[PDB]
């Protein structure tokens, strides 16, 4: 056996067919006896899927800092008619919202979830693997576009 | 007739308030120019 | 779907492709010319529409793309709003 | 449209809130600190209206959802999962190929 | 393509194969009751252009009964190109050339009563007019597979259509299928294209990585004394001193960096 | 093409000269594109018809689409006896008088296009001069680093014109709303009730009611209030560029400045020529202090 | 094209095999017939017996996602009316064969979800009188749209047969040329479809307008206000403002003004 | 109990009770078409919108 750190690409060098049955590598390497013990449950019962559901997908639970009346007025009159020299920020609550989301992706950390953080790493790539196998044609097209862009 | 039936079934919804379900949202959403989502103009679009 | 609570202790390091390699002092062949002298048979990118039953281009590209997306955690925190 | 409508509505409210706060009817350029930094109660009332209709009818219809699913979804939205770590047998860990 | 009286009228242009000779037809019925399109026999000699590849004007010239329009009463002649006004793609017929006696369409004064059959409908955008909901669907010959009077949403409803397009939140909306479009000139510039191999087409775009035999001593000398310039083949590697590494599709004309 | 692009550059340049607004290249080209497509439409429809030029007596006839294409030629057997040279010249001159008639038609068409184009520019142009801050000084008044000097002569000859009512604003929009107020006032009156049953009335309703256009019929289905693009009050292309990259900002403002200068030079050339034609100006510089003494 | 030609057909064998594999393989959003229950999934699900998806909760989350979507796209949501309630009546849960531990009705479930989701949530009193009226009318108009199409096509065949019969068997001698073939009949669109109108001297002349091409101006006697027409009834002792319009009356089942209508009364009287 | 059209939809009874009250003279531009069951058909031209 080779005891150096695991490569994630090993499937490309070896002609083993159980590989291609699953997306990510550590699940390709998984014995059948263990794969038997993964049980099918709703996608949000996967703690990472839960995290994704709460933070990203649920807008309704997102609260924004409420604007004062002065702020409401200055903002409105900025939006409707532009006069130069003004504060360049005037940030759309759309931009703000998307900033809060992207920093929610920043602040997401994995680990033991009896400690602080929401997800095991294994938990995360597990949801990821279930999802990558789950892709349609236009699904993985959207994926590859997303990948080419970012 | 089908589309008009759809309008009528959704007609009581059109009489209520607009309210953001993100509370603390004020600034309007931008709808850009030429996006297919936003085109209201039917030049020749008949039932046919 | 198909969830178990699994412990994965060691993931190998990031596939950024750039890691300081193992350093040596002496080398086996002391003959650097072999680097510049080496040729190979031609790599032809395509033959006749490039059809294959194993779909190689598509499949291999996606498989690389998957663990790449995994490691960058979908590139989702990196970009703010310009 | 409908962003703009809401937007314009809350502006109208905020400004007739600031400029005449007491509803006397005349324009006041020296407003109290409470009317300037004060938040509109209409925002809160709108949240409470959504609560009263949309979410309430959703929990009402969610009454007859079978118990494990409610308890599980509750675990999800809270974030606490009692889950026992599946332990790979020595044969699935060290002695596996 | 225009509508009247319940049916289509299309302008088209008949042509020999080398496009030496041509005939316009202004209003032709699009009728899918004709297995194959019919022309007056007289045109056979008008459209015959004897090129090099076809020493006689046509590749196929034979006699068929052709009793469908109205024992060899007609002639199958191919291949004659046909350009319909709506379509970008030429349609290539092997039509029935009919004499006067077999069928005479003089029908109204100056009017030749020509029509287009499924020979030419199969090859156009016109074909999509043949499916349920289209404008030729009424005129399909009766089948078990084609129900005459059904409403469209009734039919599609049987095939499994439930709601309107992307109405359920589970199906992504059609227009987010394509969000970004990549045009090198408008953003970030062109790629830096290298090769290792014989040609640009015969090699790989990739250089060799740091783990190469010949690159290790060099890269070492380059890590230790960073500021002085170092000999080696370690230059050719994908890895180097500068923050900008050599890997494929570096955009080198981009303003930043 | 030329007559249009000159006016559009006039607009872009002026837009940046008077207020700090830039027009997006996208916009600038899409104006012109709309003119072009207009011409194209007029062509599409012009080819469905024919113009007939005729030479000597009626015995040489030439049938040609207004674009100058030749469809038919009829000729008397008289012509057949002339000469190849004279036959050619005859037919060619008939063709010429045909192209003449066609070109008369087309030039009316083009006048029409120019009018539509102007009408489409008007919210922009009248967008920039209809503001409470817009002003101009006479072209013959000296300009110095502080401000502009007063032209001395004929204190009667300088009249400042004003486009804006100085009391509370009456905008074009209020005028359109006034127009539909009068439409409804007329319609809903008894005499108007009887008029709406006439042929004139139904002509009016067929042309100018959009509200009654059946779903899917071409054309606007509501009556539109006139576009308002007040120039100093609407940020256009300079704010996006200033947020994104300074370099493109400097380049686009540079383009606008250059265009404005160019326009102004053209106006100076036309002025000079009109001045020479009427003999107030010489053909070479005779006054060099008007140039060298600055 | 082969399907529309009749050449290729979907058979019962193809159909049922199609259904077989549609049952026995994994569906992306739903549990499928031929999904095996796992005893030990209780470690997570919390229950040993039942199926690890609840169609009711799935529907609910679909509603939630519908609103989250309308918000993501338009920035704002319309608050549902107070008379609005989600209809859960059409939803049935997963049934499991105890012996083989599989899900028997997958299709019953899917049909349930779709049928519930499509249904609008609000009753009759959430509407204006006019709105409810027009809605009923339009239901009937579709459901009959089919059969009316049928009847119409039949009568069209009858009309054309009558035309070619009428032109052929009247006179062949004067109707073979151009004046009589253009002359005897026209196919032209009518309110319900392309119909056949008879153009003839003997047919047209009682009306005092020349022929099928005649242009004309006319002056007609109309109600000054067809919206409100003041009929006085001695019998009921009533003042009646009656609305003679095509639309308002169309709403009532399509009956227009001036329509000759047989009705037998129910308590035979026609 | 039952409603059915006498003859065809387009054959129209004369409404006498409202006939005396038709007042306004209104103008039309149109084109003759044909005859179905003695009923004259017309195509109107100036048409709203």
């Amino acid at each position: 056996k080779s005891f150096d750190a695991p490569q994630w690409d090993l499937w490309q060098s070896r002609p083993r067919s159980e590989d291609m049955d699953e997306a990510l590598q550590p699940f390709m390497d998984m014995p059948k006896s263990l794969k038997d013990r993964r049980y099918d449950i709703p996608w949000w019962a996967n703690p990472f899927g839960a995290w994704y559901l709460q933070n990203i997908l649920s807008l309704e639970l997102l609260k924004l800092k409420s604007k004062t009346n002065a702020e409401k007025i200055a903002t409105y009159r900025s939006y409707m008619r532009s006069l130069a020299s003004g504060k360049d920020n005037t940030m759309s609550d759309d931009d703000v919202i998307r900033n809060i989301i992207k920093e929610r992706w920043k602040t997401l950390e994995f680990g033991d979830r009896n400690a602080g953080y929401p997800c095991t790493f294994g938990d995360y790539i597990q949801f990821l693997n279930e999802w990558f196998k789950s892709l349609d044609e236009e699904g993985m097209q959207r994926l590859r576009e997303h990948f080419d862009r970012r | 007739a089908e589309e008009r039936l759809k309008e009528l079934q959704r007609a009581p919804f059109k009489r209520e308030k607009y309210v953001s379900l993100i509370q603390g949202k004020y600034t309007p959403k931008v709808k850009k120019f030429g996006y297919t989502q936003h085109t209201t103009v039917d030049d020749f679009e008949t039932k046919e | 779907m198909k969830y178990a609570d699994l412990e994965l202790t060691t993931r190998g390091e990031f596939p950024h492709g750039m890691k300081e390699p193992a350093f040596v002092k002496k080398l086996d062949q002391n003959i650097p010319w072999y680097f510049s002298t080496y040729r190979s048979m031609y790599h032809w990118p395509i033959t006749g529409d490039n059809w294959s039953d194993l779909n190689e281009a598509e499949k291999h590209h996606d498989l690389h793309m998957f663990y790449t997306l995994a490691w960058w955690k979908l590139g989702e925190g990196i970009f703010g709003v310009d | 449209e409908g962003s703009l409508e809401y937007f314009e509505s809350q502006y109208r409210s905020a400004e007739r809130a600031v400029y005449d706060e007491e509803g006397r009817g005349v324009r006041n350029y020296w407003p109290s600190r409470d009317a300037v930094e004060g938040i509109a109660q209409e925002e809160e009332n709108d949240a409470q209206l959504l609560q009263e209709r949309l979410f309430n009818t959703l929990e009402t219809a969610g009454t007859s959802v079978e118990p494990w699913a409610r308890n599980l979804r509750l675990n999800a939205t809270t974030g606490k999962f009692g889950y026992k770590t599946e332990i790979a047998t020595q044969e699935e860990k060290i002695y596996d190929d | 393509f225009r509508m009247s009286g319940g049916d289509m009228f299309v302008e088209y242009k008949v042509l020999s194969r080398d496009h030496r000779r041509s005939i316009r037809v202004e209003d032709a019925i699009v009728d899918p009751t004709f297995k194959r399109t019919v022309l007056p026999l007289g045109w056979l000699e008008l459209l015959r252009s004897p090129s090099l590849r076809l020493p006689t004007g046509y590749f196929v010239e034979e006699t068929v009964h052709v009793s469908l329009p109205n024992e060899a009463n007609a002639i199958i002649a191919g291949p004659v190109v046909l350009y319909i006004t709506g379509q970008s793609v030429p349609v290539v017929l092997n039509p029935y050339f009919v004499p006067e006696g077999t069928w005479d369409m003089r029908t109204r004064d100056g009017e030749l009563d020509l029509r287009l059959g499924m020979d030419a409908i199969e090859q156009c955008t016109l074909f999509s007019e043949l499916r349920p909901g289209g404008l030729l669907y009424g005129k399909l010959p009766e089948n078990p597979n084609v129900r005459r009077n059904e409403s469209l949403r009734a039919t599609l409803g049987r095939y499994g259509m439930k709601c309107d397009l992307a109405e359920s939140p589970l199906v992504p909306r059609p227009w987010t299928r394509m969000r970004y479009m990549f045009i090198d000139e408008l953003q970030r510039g062109p790629k830096l294209t290298e090769f290792v191999g014989h040609n640009p087409r015969n090699g790989t775009p990739w250089r060799f990585s740091q783990n190469t035999k010949y690159f290790r001593i060099g890269i070492w000398r380059d890590t230790i004394r960073r500021n002085d310039m170092n000999e080696g083949l370690h230059a050719h590697s994908s890895w180097q001193k500068s923050p900008q590494q050599s890997v494929p599709e570096v955009r080198f004309l981009a303003p930043y960096p | 093409m030329e007559v249009y692009r000159r006016i559009t550059e006039r607009v872009r340049g002026a837009l940046w000269a008077h207020h700090g607004r830039l027009m997006s290249e996208r916009q600038f080209h899409r104006i012109l594109a709309f003119v072009y497509n207009n011409k194209y439409e007029y062509q599409i429809r012009f080819d469905r018809m024919e113009v007939v030029g005729r030479e000597w007596g009626g015995r040489v006839e030439v049938v040609t689409t207004p674009a100058g294409f030749l469809k038919r030629v009829r000729v008397n057997p008289c012509v057949e006896d002339l000469t190849l040279y004279q036959q050619q010249q005859l037919i060619l001159s008939a063709y010429a008088n045909a192209c003449a008639d066609g070109r008369k038609l087309m030039e009316q068409a083009e006048m029409n296009i120019y009018k539509q184009f102007l009408k489409d520019l008007k919210p922009i142009v009248m967008g920039i001069r209809d503001n409470p801050e817009f002003y101009t000084v006479s072209e013959n008044s000296i300009e110095t680093i502080g401000g502009v000097l007063q032209t001395g002569d004929s204190n009667n000859l300088c009249h400042t014109h004003r486009t804006i009512p100085a009391a509370k604003a009456r905008q074009p929009a209020d005028e359109v709303r006034a127009r539909q107020e009068w439409e409804q006032k007329w319609i809903n009156s008894p005499r108007g009730q009887s008029w709406a049953l006439t042929l004139r009335g139904k002509t009016y309703f067929a042309l100018h009611g959009p509200q009654y256009r059946p779903r899917g019929a071409p054309g606007a289905k509501k009556e539109t209030l006139p576009l308002d693009i007040p120039a100093p009050y609407t940020a256009m292309d300079e704010k996006r560029l200033l947020k994104k990259n300074w370099m493109a900002y400097l380049d686009n403002k540079h383009v606008a400045e250059v265009m404005w200068t160019r326009v102004k030079i053209a106006d100076r050339e036309k002025r000079q020529r009109l001045l020479q034609e009427t003999g107030r100006a010489w053909h070479r510089p005779i006054n060099e202090e008007a140039i060298n003494r600055w | 094209v082969e399907y529309l030609t009749g050449d290729i057909t979907i058979t019962t064998v193809m159909q049922e095999s199609y259904d077989a594999l549609l049952d026995t393989t994994p569906h992306p959003h739903l549990l499928t017939n031929g999904f095996t229950l796992e005893s030990d999934a209780a470690k997570y699900t919390g229950e040993v017996n039942k199926a690890p998806l609840s169609p009711l909760q799935f529907r609910i989350d679909m509603e939630m996602n519908k609103y989250r979507r309308q918000q993501k796209e338009e920035g704002v949501v319309r608050v549902p009316p107070a008379l609005w309630r989600l209809d859960t009546s059409a939803i049935v849960p997963y049934k499991v064969d105890s012996k083989t531990r599989r899900i028997v009705n997958w299709r019953e479930v899917k049909e349930g979800i779709e049928k519930s989701f499509l249904s609008v949530g609000l009753p009759k009193e959430a509407y204006t009188g006019n709105e409810w009226r027009e809605m009923l009318y339009l239901h009937d108009v579709i459901a009959n749209r089919e059969a009316k199409a049928a009847v119409l096509e039949q009568q069209q065949k009858l009309d054309r047969e009558k035309l070619k019969a009428r032109e052929r068997a009247s006179l062949k001698g004067e109707k073979s040329s151009n004046s009589a073939s253009n002359g005897i009949g026209i196919i032209f669109p009518d309110k319900d479809g392309y119909q056949v109108f008879f153009v003839d001297e003997a047919s047209l002349r009682p009306f005092g307008i020349g022929a099928s091409g005649t242009l004309f101006k006319a002056v007609a006697r109309v109600y000054p206000s067809p919206a409100a027409v003041p009929y006085d009834d001695p019998v009921h002792g009533k003042q009646f403002l009656i609305d003679t319009t095509d639309e308002t009356c169309h709403l009532f089942g399509g009956f227009e003004h001036g329509d000759r209508l047989l009705l037998r009364a129910k308590s035979d009287e026609e | 109990e039952s409603v059915r059209y006498a003859a065809s939809a387009y054959v129209k009874g004369r409404v006498t009770l409202l006939e005396s009250q038709r007042t306004a003279r209104e103008e039309f531009m149109g084109q003759v078409v044909g005859i179905r069951d003695g009923v004259l058909f017309v195509q109107w031209r100036l048409l709203k919108g």
